[PDB]
């Protein structure tokens, strides 16, 4: 089982504070210790700080601007990480880790994509996308789905309920007018379809809402 | 003997920006390190404590950081009462020893120059002297240039310029060009001009008074 | 009270003393030489006990004739004072033994 | 109150010793030590010597020219710093601080700013500075007072015996004819004046002479 389990999302107003979590599971030790680490987009990982929940401390990074607070509950295995005042500079992925005290960090949870915005949430809009009549197919068919309209990131796009994960390209989304767009192919043998169906699961950590989008053959 | 090097010895910020003086000692010195902070003509004034423990009466605003070497002195959101020299210190090996200096300097707004002249007083003429004082105050950048004329004739000779350094409460700069003549010499002009060129504006700023 | 268990008492008084004179005395003796690192009070405290324990993990210790003179008496005192200390055990250990014995 | 006092300035012809003290108050320890500091005008600080009060043995920088000699009483809780044959090289502003022994300045003393000339001292004489009957005012309005002809440095210029601060600019002294010459500008409500009175304050510690000059409008 996943060891450690992170929130999808947390959209921020600037100037607003947010508590992230970290339910943690599996084998626990009083010599534990759980980290969060900072990554933006495109770059490197900056470690934030650590706190050990058996006593209760928290150490913090001196080379950077204190936004987080570490706190723990012991009951409920649960690590949290208070942001306060964030600005778009705050905007990152937040990874929470767990180290048994002898300096290595045995595993990461998912992360924790963290969006500093004045704008507001709103789902994805999933459509289809078959080949058009005219279009020839090979030994092989493409297919895929349009989700656009949605802020803010991310979105995770799979086939088939995971089942279908080969031949797989879920493109990174574009920013246009307050709102992200992106679309996922997904290729697989020409016969096999549209025999046996194919459908993309789009979930929005964000807003909850996972939605479904068999495809089809146009008309 | 631990050298102390702080680099680079000036330091040019925006307002409210984020900046970072950086202090190297010549060999490793856990966080026995001390930053100070000196105004213009002001007594130095101790920051932070052994790299990076807080003084009482210091903005939260100010942070230390750094073990062994390569020690840095924070500042979140900088203000004009920042301005100063920072000066690190090292107590780990006898004897003490200080980095050479860190000036922090602000950008601000361009802000043409405040002129004002004034006549010698009577006090002064008095005792067969007078000195025509024009001052040039609240300007950005501190670049200007004073021209003097007297009847409309430009005047070059006794003329003593004085420069201040960013004021640490706007980050403006301030002149002041005092013409200095003997009573005599003053008696037998009737205008006195003193003219500023400044970068904010094409034409310079003038102000001009007759001894009657 | 018997002797071994005041004597060992006073030990510890006398030692605790040692340390405190012996660190305020490190700096005296130290500063005024060039590398000297047993030069402010509390490392110097610390540097008295690692002394005294005879730890002595090598992070701090005296350069100059007074410092290495100073360190002498901490550490004879140090080991003194804890060798007292085994002395009143066995003295302890002694007399309860012989009465184990019915004597 | 101030932990350390130091006089003001001290004259010295080439060749000619002086002894600078440092007054110190507040709490005091057997573990406390009086450090001395060299700072010429425009450069950095350069360390000098030390003494602890409690023993009495004073250390000096073994990297220049010893021409201090620390000595301290106890009684009086006073520090002095013997500089002797002088010259030009030796001016220069001297501060006394205190450190707990743990390795800090924690407190300085105002320092005394030492010039070392065959010059003679010589007060301040204080001009006032009031606009021309032509000049034209705004909101604001600019004063100020013209001391020339002192020596040595340096002067401290105040408004109104302190109570008025904002908005004072006191320009670097220039010297000529072994004389050195500075005026100060403070500007305040067009309407406040003449109403409100302001006089400016000028002390030479050199010479022990503090004069006043309230500026009033040209007849
Ligand atoms: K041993
Ligand atoms: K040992
Ligand atoms: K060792
Ligand atoms: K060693
Ligand atoms: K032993």
């Amino acid at each position: 089982q996943v060891q450690l389990q992170q929130p999808g999302a947390e959209l921020v107003k600037p100037g607003a504070s947010v508590k992230l979590s970290c339910k943690a599971s599996g084998y626990t030790f009083t010599s534990d210790w759980i980290h969060w680490v900072k990554q933006r987009p495109g770059h490197g990982l900056e470690w934030i700080g650590e706190i050990i929940p058996s006593y209760g401390r928290a150490n913090y990074n001196e080379k950077i601007q204190k936004k987080a607070t570490l706190t723990a509950d012991k009951s409920s295995s649960t690590a949290f990480m208070q942001l306060s005042s964030l600005t778009s500079e705050d905007s990152a992925v937040y990874y929470c880790a767990r180290e048994r005290g002898d300096g290595y960090f045995a595993v990461w949870g998912a992360g924790t994509t963290v969006t500093v915005s004045s704008a507001k949430t709103t789902p994805p809009s999933v459509y289809p996308l078959a080949p058009g009549s005219a279009a020839q197919t090979n030994s092989m068919v493409t297919l895929g789905c349009l989700v656009k309209g949605y802020f803010p990131e991310p979105v995770t796009v799979t086939w088939n309920s995971g089942s279908l994960s080969s031949g797989v390209h879920t493109f990174p989304a574009v920013l246009q007018s307050d709102l992200y767009t992106l679309s996922s192919s997904v290729t697989v043998p020409s016969s096999s379809w549209p025999s046996e169906t194919v459908t993309c699961n789009v979930a929005h950590p964000a807003s909850s809402t996972k939605v479904d989008k068999k495809i089809v053959p146009r008309d | 003997d631990i050298l102390l090097t702080q680099s680079p010895a000036i330091l040019s910020v925006s307002p409210g920006e984020r900046v970072s003086f950086s202090c190297r000692a010549s060999q490793s010195i856990g966080t026995d390190i001390h930053w100070y902070q000196q105004r213009t003509n002001g007594s130095p004034r101790l920051l932070i404590k052994y790299a990076s423990e807080s003084i009482s009466g210091i903005p939260s605003r100010f942070s230390g950081s750094g073990s062994g070497t390569d020690f840095t002195l924070s500042i979140n959101s900088v203000e004009s009462e920042d301005i100063a020299n920072y000066y690190c210190q090292q107590s780990n090996r006898w004897p003490f020893t200080f980095g050479s200096g860190t000036k922090l300097e602000i950008k601000r707004a361009d802000a043409a120059p405040t002129v004002s002249i004034f006549p010698p007083s009577s006090e002064q003429l008095t005792s067969g002297g007078a000195s025509v004082v024009c001052f040039l105050n609240n300007f950005y950048p501190k670049d200007i240039n004073v021209k003097w004329k007297i009847d409309g004739s430009e005047r070059q000779n006794g003329v003593l310029n004085s420069w201040t350094d960013q004021d640490s409460k706007d980050s403006t700069y301030s002149m002041s060009s005092t013409l200095t003549l003997t009573k005599d010499e003053y008696e037998r002009h009737n205008s006195y001009t003193c003219e500023a060129t400044h970068k904010t504006s094409t034409s310079p700023i003038v102000k001009s008074f007759n001894r009657n | 009270s018997a002797l071994h268990w005041r004597a060992a008492g006073a030990a510890t008084v006398l030692l605790v003393i040692v340390l405190l004179a012996g660190s305020y005395l490190a700096v005296l003796a130290e500063r005024g030489a060039p590398g000297a690192q047993l030069i402010t009070y509390p490392r110097a405290l610390w540097w008295s006990v690692i002394t005294a324990t005879t730890v002595g993990y090598g992070d701090l210790y005296p350069v100059t004739l007074w410092g290495r003179c100073v360190a002498v008496v901490v550490m004879v005192a140090g080991i003194t004072s804890f060798g007292l200390v085994t002395a009143a055990l066995a003295t302890w250990f002694v007399g309860r033994e012989q009465e184990r014995r019915g004597h």
